[PDB]
Protein backbone atom coordinates (compact mmCIF):
# COMPACT_ATOMS: atom_id res chain seq x y z
CA UNK A 1 0.00 0.00 0.00
CA UNK A 2 2.45 2.48 1.38
CA UNK A 3 5.11 0.47 -0.14
CA UNK A 4 4.14 0.96 -3.73
CA UNK A 5 3.17 4.16 -3.40
CA UNK A 6 6.90 5.55 -2.42
CA UNK A 7 8.19 3.06 -5.68
CA UNK A 8 6.04 5.06 -7.73
CA UNK A 9 7.42 9.02 -7.03
CA UNK A 10 10.63 8.43 -7.99
CA UNK A 11 13.93 5.91 -8.97
CA UNK A 12 15.53 6.69 -5.68
CA UNK A 13 12.58 5.75 -3.52
CA UNK A 14 12.89 2.05 -5.07
CA UNK A 15 16.44 2.20 -4.96
CA UNK A 16 16.44 2.85 -1.31
CA UNK A 17 13.85 0.07 -0.29
CA UNK A 18 15.64 -3.25 -0.83
CA UNK A 19 12.06 -5.13 -1.12
CA UNK A 20 11.79 -2.43 -3.97
CA UNK A 21 15.28 -3.00 -5.40
CA UNK A 22 14.29 -7.23 -5.36
CA UNK A 23 10.85 -6.55 -7.21
CA UNK A 24 12.57 -4.23 -9.79
CA UNK A 25 15.50 -6.64 -10.18
CA UNK A 26 12.60 -9.23 -11.05
CA UNK A 27 11.63 -7.10 -13.31
CA UNK A 28 14.46 -6.19 -15.34
CA UNK A 29 15.56 -10.08 -15.29
CA UNK A 30 12.03 -10.47 -17.70
CA UNK A 31 13.81 -7.72 -19.96
CA UNK A 32 17.54 -8.71 -20.17
CA UNK A 33 18.66 -5.60 -18.63
CA UNK A 34 19.77 -6.46 -14.75
CA UNK A 35 23.36 -5.36 -15.26
CA UNK A 36 21.84 -1.92 -15.16
CA UNK A 37 20.84 -2.37 -11.04
CA UNK A 38 23.75 -4.43 -10.23
CA UNK A 39 26.21 -2.08 -11.89
CA UNK A 40 24.54 0.73 -9.45
CA UNK A 41 24.52 -0.99 -6.52
CA UNK A 42 27.83 -1.96 -6.95
CA UNK A 43 29.01 1.83 -7.18
CA UNK A 44 26.54 2.72 -4.08
CA UNK A 45 28.67 0.04 -2.26
CA UNK A 46 32.07 0.86 -3.35
CA UNK A 47 31.28 4.56 -2.24
CA UNK A 48 31.26 3.68 1.20
CA UNK A 49 34.37 1.88 1.90
CA UNK A 50 37.44 2.90 3.23
CA UNK A 51 40.23 0.45 2.97
CA UNK A 52 42.48 1.45 0.23
CA UNK A 53 43.07 -2.50 -0.50
CA UNK A 54 39.78 -3.38 -0.14
CA UNK A 55 38.62 -0.66 -2.78
CA UNK A 56 41.43 -0.81 -5.53
CA UNK A 57 40.25 -4.72 -5.81
CA UNK A 58 36.26 -4.19 -6.24
CA UNK A 59 37.21 -1.39 -8.69
CA UNK A 60 39.09 -3.57 -10.46
CA UNK A 61 35.79 -6.24 -10.06
CA UNK A 62 33.35 -3.58 -10.83
CA UNK A 63 35.54 -2.71 -14.03
CA UNK A 64 35.96 -6.24 -15.36
CA UNK A 65 32.11 -7.01 -14.60
CA UNK A 66 30.20 -3.86 -16.05
CA UNK A 67 32.30 -1.81 -18.15
CA UNK A 68 34.79 -4.36 -20.22
CA UNK A 69 34.56 -4.42 -24.03
CA UNK A 70 34.70 -8.17 -23.19
CA UNK A 71 32.98 -7.88 -19.70
CA UNK A 72 29.69 -10.33 -19.90
CA UNK A 73 27.75 -7.74 -17.97
CA UNK A 74 28.24 -4.92 -20.16
CA UNK A 75 26.27 -1.59 -19.13
CA UNK A 76 25.17 0.62 -21.34
CA UNK A 77 26.99 3.78 -20.70
CA UNK A 78 28.06 6.52 -23.61
CA UNK A 79 31.40 5.82 -24.15
CA UNK A 80 41.40 4.99 -7.26
CA UNK A 81 39.29 6.60 -5.03
CA UNK A 82 34.86 6.12 -3.71
CA UNK A 83 33.69 8.45 -5.93
CA UNK A 84 35.38 7.83 -9.48
CA UNK A 85 32.34 6.13 -11.00
CA UNK A 86 30.03 9.06 -10.43
CA UNK A 87 29.60 9.87 -14.16
CA UNK A 88 29.33 6.47 -15.03
CA UNK A 89 26.58 5.34 -12.20
CA UNK A 90 24.53 8.90 -12.58
CA UNK A 91 24.21 7.50 -16.51
CA UNK A 92 23.04 4.12 -16.07
CA UNK A 93 20.80 5.45 -13.37
CA UNK A 94 18.98 7.72 -15.97
CA UNK A 95 18.59 4.76 -17.95
CA UNK A 96 16.62 2.75 -16.12
CA UNK A 97 15.05 6.06 -14.86
CA UNK A 98 13.60 7.14 -18.22
CA UNK A 99 13.13 3.42 -19.72
CA UNK A 100 12.88 0.42 -17.96
CA UNK A 101 11.20 1.80 -14.67
CA UNK A 102 8.90 3.89 -16.59
CA UNK A 103 7.68 0.43 -17.84
CA UNK A 104 8.36 -0.77 -14.19
CA UNK A 105 5.45 0.82 -13.28
CA UNK A 106 3.08 -0.20 -15.40
CA UNK A 107 3.60 -4.01 -14.63
CA UNK A 108 1.70 -6.91 -13.28
CA UNK A 109 4.42 -7.02 -10.79
CA UNK A 110 3.67 -3.93 -9.62
CA UNK A 111 -0.31 -3.83 -10.08
CA UNK B 1 1.21 -15.07 -35.32
CA UNK B 2 4.47 -13.27 -36.51
CA UNK B 3 7.44 -12.94 -34.92
CA UNK B 4 9.08 -9.07 -35.74
CA UNK B 5 12.68 -8.06 -34.49
CA UNK B 6 13.43 -4.48 -34.72
CA UNK B 7 17.07 -4.39 -34.91
CA UNK B 8 19.92 -1.04 -35.75
CA UNK B 9 22.78 0.48 -34.35
CA UNK B 10 21.51 3.08 -31.61
CA UNK B 11 19.03 5.84 -32.62
CA UNK B 12 18.40 4.11 -35.58
CA UNK B 13 14.58 4.82 -34.66
CA UNK B 14 13.76 1.54 -34.02
CA UNK B 15 11.53 2.93 -30.80
CA UNK B 16 10.20 5.46 -32.79
CA UNK B 17 8.49 3.23 -35.11
CA UNK B 18 7.51 0.89 -32.10
CA UNK B 19 5.72 3.96 -31.06
CA UNK B 20 4.22 4.29 -34.61
CA UNK B 21 2.70 1.07 -34.12
CA UNK B 22 0.81 2.01 -31.02
CA UNK B 23 -0.14 5.00 -32.80
CA UNK B 24 -1.76 3.18 -35.99
CA UNK B 25 -2.72 -0.02 -34.82
CA UNK B 26 -3.33 0.24 -31.36
CA UNK B 27 -5.07 3.52 -30.23
CA UNK B 28 -3.15 6.53 -30.32
CA UNK B 29 -1.64 7.91 -27.25
CA UNK B 30 -4.12 8.84 -24.78
CA UNK B 31 -3.93 12.69 -23.12
CA UNK B 32 -2.80 11.11 -20.12
CA UNK B 33 -0.35 8.78 -21.39
CA UNK B 34 0.64 12.41 -23.15
CA UNK B 35 1.24 14.13 -19.81
CA UNK B 36 3.35 11.29 -18.88
CA UNK B 37 6.02 12.54 -21.74
CA UNK B 38 5.97 16.07 -20.87
CA UNK B 39 8.71 15.14 -18.09
CA UNK B 40 11.07 14.01 -20.92
CA UNK B 41 10.42 16.74 -23.48
CA UNK B 42 11.74 18.99 -20.36
CA UNK B 43 14.44 16.51 -20.22
CA UNK B 44 15.20 16.24 -23.96
CA UNK B 45 15.52 19.99 -24.09
CA UNK B 46 17.83 20.91 -21.36
CA UNK B 47 20.03 18.29 -22.04
CA UNK B 48 20.12 19.35 -25.48
CA UNK B 49 20.97 23.40 -25.20
CA UNK B 50 23.49 22.47 -22.26
CA UNK B 51 25.37 19.83 -25.01
CA UNK B 52 25.42 22.76 -27.21
CA UNK B 53 26.70 25.01 -24.47
CA UNK B 54 29.37 22.39 -23.06
CA UNK B 55 30.44 22.22 -26.84
CA UNK B 56 31.45 25.95 -27.32
CA UNK B 57 33.74 25.63 -24.19
CA UNK B 58 35.37 22.73 -25.87
CA UNK B 59 35.58 24.38 -29.96
CA UNK B 60 36.42 27.66 -28.19
CA UNK B 61 33.58 29.76 -29.59
CA UNK B 62 32.82 32.74 -27.92
CA UNK B 63 29.03 33.84 -27.40
CA UNK B 64 27.37 36.65 -29.26
CA UNK B 65 27.22 38.88 -26.82
CA UNK B 66 28.56 38.78 -23.18
CA UNK B 67 25.21 39.11 -21.20
CA UNK B 68 24.81 35.84 -22.26
CA UNK B 69 27.44 34.31 -19.79
CA UNK B 70 24.74 34.98 -17.18
CA UNK B 71 21.97 32.87 -18.54
CA UNK B 72 24.77 29.90 -19.42
CA UNK B 73 25.04 29.80 -15.36
CA UNK B 74 21.39 30.27 -14.72
CA UNK B 75 20.67 26.85 -17.10
CA UNK B 76 22.92 24.69 -14.77
CA UNK B 77 21.82 26.36 -11.84
CA UNK B 78 17.82 25.49 -12.76
CA UNK B 79 17.96 22.56 -14.85
CA UNK B 80 17.07 19.71 -12.18
CA UNK B 81 14.04 22.14 -12.20
CA UNK B 82 11.70 20.34 -14.63
CA UNK B 83 12.16 16.82 -12.73
CA UNK B 84 8.50 17.45 -11.59
CA UNK B 85 7.36 18.40 -14.88
CA UNK B 86 7.54 22.29 -14.70
CA UNK B 87 9.31 24.66 -16.51
CA UNK B 88 9.57 27.60 -14.81
CA UNK B 89 9.26 30.90 -16.95
CA UNK B 90 12.28 32.12 -15.47
CA UNK B 91 14.22 28.98 -17.21
CA UNK B 92 12.15 28.99 -20.24
CA UNK B 93 13.74 32.43 -20.71
CA UNK B 94 16.77 31.79 -19.92
CA UNK B 95 16.46 28.98 -22.71
CA UNK B 96 15.30 31.02 -25.12
CA UNK B 97 17.58 33.75 -24.71
CA UNK B 98 20.77 30.95 -25.12
CA UNK B 99 19.03 29.75 -28.48
CA UNK B 100 18.64 32.76 -30.17
CA UNK B 101 22.13 33.68 -29.87
CA UNK B 102 24.72 33.98 -32.54
CA UNK B 103 27.32 31.82 -30.97
CA UNK B 104 25.21 28.96 -29.99
CA UNK B 105 24.04 28.82 -33.18
CA UNK B 106 27.04 28.75 -35.03
CA UNK B 107 28.19 25.75 -32.41
CA UNK B 108 25.08 24.16 -33.18
CA UNK B 109 25.52 24.59 -36.84
CA UNK B 110 28.60 22.26 -35.78
CA UNK B 111 26.70 19.34 -33.87
CA UNK B 112 28.22 17.06 -35.87
CA UNK B 113 31.67 17.78 -33.90
CA UNK B 114 30.01 16.67 -30.59
CA UNK B 115 27.08 14.49 -29.80
CA UNK B 116 23.30 16.12 -30.22
CA UNK B 117 20.00 15.03 -30.32
CA UNK B 118 18.21 15.13 -33.61
CA UNK B 119 15.18 16.44 -31.95
CA UNK B 120 16.80 19.69 -30.30
CA UNK B 121 16.14 21.92 -32.99
CA UNK B 122 12.30 20.77 -32.67
CA UNK B 123 11.89 21.84 -29.26
CA UNK B 124 14.24 24.58 -28.99
CA UNK B 125 12.45 26.12 -31.98
CA UNK B 126 8.83 25.45 -30.39
CA UNK B 127 10.03 26.66 -26.83
CA UNK B 128 6.71 29.19 -26.70
CA UNK B 129 4.09 26.09 -26.78
CA UNK B 130 6.55 23.53 -24.51
CA UNK B 131 6.81 26.27 -21.98
CA UNK B 132 3.07 26.86 -21.10
CA UNK B 133 1.81 25.75 -17.64
CA UNK B 134 -0.75 23.85 -19.57
CA UNK B 135 1.19 22.57 -22.18
CA UNK B 136 0.18 18.73 -23.21
CA UNK B 137 2.99 17.42 -25.51
CA UNK B 138 0.89 16.22 -28.95
CA UNK B 139 1.87 12.52 -30.58
CA UNK B 140 4.70 14.57 -32.47
CA UNK B 141 6.47 15.54 -29.43
CA UNK B 142 6.15 12.38 -27.63
CA UNK B 143 7.59 10.27 -31.39
CA UNK B 144 10.01 13.25 -31.51
CA UNK B 145 11.38 12.66 -27.51
CA UNK B 146 14.99 10.54 -27.41
CA UNK B 147 14.84 7.59 -24.44
CA UNK B 148 17.79 4.97 -24.80
CA UNK B 149 16.42 1.70 -24.74
CA UNK B 150 17.87 -0.90 -22.66
CA UNK B 151 17.67 -4.57 -22.78
CA UNK B 152 14.51 -6.51 -24.62
CA UNK B 153 10.76 -5.44 -24.96
CA UNK B 154 8.14 -7.20 -26.13
CA UNK B 155 4.81 -5.83 -27.70
CA UNK B 156 1.27 -7.18 -28.72
CA UNK B 157 -0.75 -6.04 -31.91
CA UNK B 158 -3.11 -6.95 -34.59
CA UNK B 159 -3.44 -5.75 -38.21
CA UNK B 160 -4.83 -7.54 -41.27
CA UNK B 161 -5.82 -10.79 -39.07
CA UNK B 162 -2.54 -11.61 -37.95
CA UNK B 163 -0.68 -11.53 -34.14
CA UNK B 164 2.47 -9.69 -34.41
CA UNK B 165 4.25 -10.16 -31.41
CA UNK B 166 7.31 -7.45 -31.41
CA UNK B 167 10.63 -7.20 -30.06
CA UNK B 168 12.44 -3.86 -29.78
CA UNK B 169 15.71 -3.85 -28.18
CA UNK B 170 18.91 -1.40 -27.40
CA UNK B 171 21.22 -0.75 -30.47
CA UNK B 172 24.22 0.84 -28.49
CA UNK B 173 27.39 -2.30 -28.77
CA UNK B 174 26.89 -3.50 -24.91
CA UNK B 175 23.47 -4.78 -25.79
CA UNK B 176 23.69 -6.66 -29.13
CA UNK B 177 25.26 -9.21 -26.78
CA UNK B 178 21.46 -10.13 -25.53
CA UNK B 179 19.94 -10.13 -29.45
CA UNK B 180 20.72 -13.69 -29.61
CA UNK B 181 17.79 -14.90 -26.75
CA UNK B 182 15.05 -13.57 -29.18
CA UNK B 183 16.66 -15.14 -32.68
CA UNK B 184 14.42 -18.04 -32.66
CA UNK B 185 11.70 -18.65 -35.41
CA UNK B 186 11.91 -14.86 -36.88
CA UNK B 187 9.09 -14.19 -39.22
CA UNK B 188 10.31 -10.53 -40.28
CA UNK B 189 13.28 -8.39 -39.41
CA UNK B 190 12.89 -4.57 -39.84
CA UNK B 191 16.46 -3.09 -39.79
CA UNK B 192 17.04 0.44 -39.13
CA UNK B 193 19.46 2.50 -40.53
CA UNK B 194 20.16 6.72 -39.65
CA UNK B 195 20.37 8.04 -42.71
CA UNK B 196 21.42 11.47 -41.26
CA UNK B 197 24.71 9.61 -39.38
CA UNK B 198 26.62 9.48 -42.33
CA UNK B 199 28.84 11.95 -40.98
CA UNK B 200 28.78 11.59 -37.55
CA UNK B 201 30.87 9.26 -35.22
CA UNK B 202 29.54 6.73 -32.47
CA UNK B 203 28.19 7.58 -28.91
CA UNK B 204 30.82 4.39 -27.71
CA UNK B 205 33.42 5.19 -30.13
CA UNK B 206 34.11 8.88 -31.18
CA UNK B 207 36.80 7.74 -33.89
CA UNK B 208 34.60 5.16 -35.94
CA UNK B 209 31.89 6.41 -38.23
CA UNK B 210 27.95 5.83 -37.49
CA UNK B 211 26.99 4.45 -41.07
CA UNK B 212 30.18 2.29 -41.74
CA UNK B 213 28.75 0.66 -38.08
CA UNK B 214 25.58 0.30 -38.87
CA UNK B 215 27.03 -1.80 -42.55
CA UNK B 216 29.12 -3.91 -40.35
CA UNK B 217 26.03 -4.47 -38.38
CA UNK B 218 23.81 -4.94 -41.57
CA UNK B 219 26.30 -7.28 -43.04
CA UNK B 220 26.14 -9.65 -39.67
CA UNK B 221 22.62 -10.05 -39.27
CA UNK B 222 21.63 -9.85 -42.86
CA UNK B 223 23.97 -13.18 -43.44
CA UNK B 224 23.11 -14.99 -40.20
CA UNK B 225 22.01 -18.51 -40.57
CA UNK B 226 18.82 -18.06 -38.03
CA UNK B 227 17.58 -15.77 -40.53
CA UNK B 228 17.93 -17.68 -44.07
CA UNK B 229 13.48 -18.26 -44.22
CA UNK B 230 13.07 -14.31 -42.62
CA UNK B 231 11.74 -11.46 -44.82
CA UNK B 232 14.47 -8.78 -44.09
CA UNK B 233 13.35 -5.43 -44.68
CA UNK B 234 15.24 -2.24 -44.50
CA UNK B 235 14.19 1.42 -43.04
CA UNK B 236 16.76 3.83 -44.44
CA UNK B 237 15.21 5.99 -42.29
CA UNK B 238 15.70 10.06 -41.21
CA UNK B 239 15.13 10.56 -44.74
CA UNK B 240 13.66 14.31 -43.59
CA UNK B 241 17.62 14.69 -41.94
CA UNK B 242 19.17 13.69 -44.54
CA UNK B 243 17.43 16.16 -46.66
CA UNK B 244 18.51 19.19 -45.34
CA UNK B 245 22.01 17.67 -44.34
CA UNK B 246 23.33 16.48 -47.93
CA UNK B 247 23.26 20.07 -49.44
CA UNK B 248 25.20 21.05 -46.52
CA UNK B 249 27.52 18.23 -45.76
CA UNK B 250 29.18 15.94 -48.49
CA UNK B 251 28.80 11.85 -48.23
CA UNK B 252 32.67 11.33 -49.42
CA UNK B 253 32.76 12.17 -45.61
CA UNK B 254 31.50 8.67 -45.16
CA UNK B 255 32.71 7.19 -48.95
CA UNK B 256 35.63 8.79 -49.86
CA UNK B 257 34.82 6.73 -53.51
CA UNK B 258 31.75 8.66 -54.00
CA UNK B 259 31.87 10.72 -57.10
CA UNK B 260 28.45 11.26 -58.07
CA UNK B 261 26.60 14.39 -56.67
CA UNK B 262 25.46 15.89 -53.02
CA UNK B 263 21.81 15.53 -53.47
CA UNK B 264 19.00 13.73 -51.59
CA UNK B 265 18.46 11.65 -54.95
CA UNK B 266 22.11 10.14 -55.89
CA UNK B 267 23.30 10.40 -52.46
CA UNK B 268 19.99 8.31 -51.14
CA UNK B 269 20.32 5.73 -54.32
CA UNK B 270 24.10 5.34 -53.26
CA UNK B 271 23.58 4.55 -49.70
CA UNK B 272 20.56 1.52 -50.43
CA UNK B 273 23.17 -0.20 -52.83
CA UNK B 274 26.32 -0.55 -49.85
CA UNK B 275 23.85 -2.29 -47.86
CA UNK B 276 22.27 -4.56 -50.03
CA UNK B 277 25.59 -5.58 -51.93
CA UNK B 278 25.98 -6.82 -48.20
CA UNK B 279 23.59 -9.27 -49.16
CA UNK B 280 25.85 -12.89 -49.53
CA UNK B 281 23.04 -14.61 -50.82
CA UNK B 282 21.53 -12.52 -53.72
CA UNK B 283 20.56 -15.61 -55.25
CA UNK B 284 18.64 -16.71 -52.64
CA UNK B 285 17.62 -13.77 -50.46
CA UNK B 286 16.06 -10.40 -51.31
CA UNK B 287 15.78 -7.07 -49.60
CA UNK B 288 12.47 -5.14 -49.18
CA UNK B 289 14.23 -1.71 -49.19
CA UNK B 290 12.13 1.75 -47.50
CA UNK B 291 13.08 5.18 -47.18
CA UNK B 292 11.13 6.06 -43.86
CA UNK B 293 10.47 9.25 -41.99
CA UNK B 294 10.10 7.25 -38.32
CA UNK B 295 8.05 10.27 -36.58
CA UNK B 296 5.94 10.63 -39.91
CA UNK B 297 2.75 8.57 -39.12
CA UNK B 298 1.35 8.89 -42.32
CA UNK B 299 4.87 7.64 -43.83
CA UNK B 300 5.04 4.88 -41.11
CA UNK B 301 1.50 3.71 -42.46
CA UNK B 302 1.91 3.40 -45.88
CA UNK B 303 5.29 1.92 -45.62
CA UNK B 304 4.14 -0.62 -42.65
CA UNK B 305 1.11 -1.74 -44.80
CA UNK B 306 3.48 -2.38 -47.56
CA UNK B 307 5.94 -4.43 -45.54
CA UNK B 308 2.61 -6.43 -43.91
CA UNK B 309 1.96 -7.51 -47.85
CA UNK B 310 5.66 -8.83 -48.65
CA UNK B 311 5.54 -11.04 -45.19
CA UNK B 312 1.62 -12.40 -46.26
CA UNK B 313 3.21 -13.55 -50.17
CA UNK B 314 6.18 -14.82 -47.89
CA UNK B 315 3.66 -17.17 -45.65
CA UNK B 316 2.41 -19.02 -48.49
CA UNK B 317 5.57 -20.39 -49.83
N1 LIG C 1 13.49 13.85 -37.74
C1 LIG C 1 13.46 12.52 -37.51
N2 LIG C 1 13.73 12.09 -36.25
C2 LIG C 1 13.71 10.77 -35.96
C3 LIG C 1 13.41 9.81 -37.02
N3 LIG C 1 13.45 8.60 -36.47
C4 LIG C 1 13.79 8.75 -35.17
N4 LIG C 1 13.92 10.05 -34.88
C5 LIG C 1 14.30 10.61 -33.57
O1 LIG C 1 15.65 10.20 -33.31
C6 LIG C 1 15.79 9.84 -31.93
C7 LIG C 1 16.20 8.39 -31.81
O2 LIG C 1 15.07 7.55 -32.04
P1 LIG C 1 14.98 6.14 -31.30
O3 LIG C 1 13.71 5.45 -31.75
O4 LIG C 1 15.09 6.34 -29.81
O5 LIG C 1 16.29 5.35 -31.74
P2 LIG C 1 16.58 3.84 -31.27
O6 LIG C 1 17.78 3.86 -30.35
O7 LIG C 1 16.94 3.07 -32.52
O8 LIG C 1 15.36 3.19 -30.67
C8 LIG C 1 14.45 10.12 -31.27
O9 LIG C 1 14.49 11.41 -30.66
C9 LIG C 1 13.47 10.11 -32.41
O10 LIG C 1 12.34 10.96 -32.19
C10 LIG C 1 13.13 10.34 -38.36
O11 LIG C 1 12.86 9.58 -39.30
N5 LIG C 1 13.17 11.67 -38.53
F1 LIG D 1 19.41 1.73 -29.93
AL1 LIG D 1 18.48 2.80 -28.84
F2 LIG D 1 17.54 3.73 -27.65
F3 LIG D 1 19.82 3.98 -28.77
F4 LIG D 1 17.07 1.70 -28.95
MG1 LIG E 1 15.26 2.45 -28.74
Amino acid sequence: LKSTAKWAASLENLLEDPEGVKRFREFLKKEFSEENVLFWLACEDFKKMQDKTQMQEKAKEIYMTFLSSKASSQVNVEGPHPLMFQKLQDQIFNLMKYDSYSRFLKSDLFL
Amino acid sequence: EVKLLLLGAGESGKSTIVKQMKIIHEDGYSEDECKQYKVVVYSNTIQSIIAIIRAMGRLKIDFGEAARADDARQLFVLAGSAEEGVMTPELAGVIKRLWRDGGVQACFSRSREYQLNDSASYYLNDLDRISQSNYIPTQQDVLRTRVKTTGIVETHFTFKDLYFKMFDVGGQRSERKKWIHCFEGVTAIIFCVALSDYDLVLAEDEEMNRMHESMKLFDSICNNKWFTETSIILFLNKKDLFEEKIKRSPLTICYPEYTGSNTYEEAAAYIQCQFEDLNRRKDTKEIYTHFTCATDTKNVQFVFDAVTDVIIKNNLK
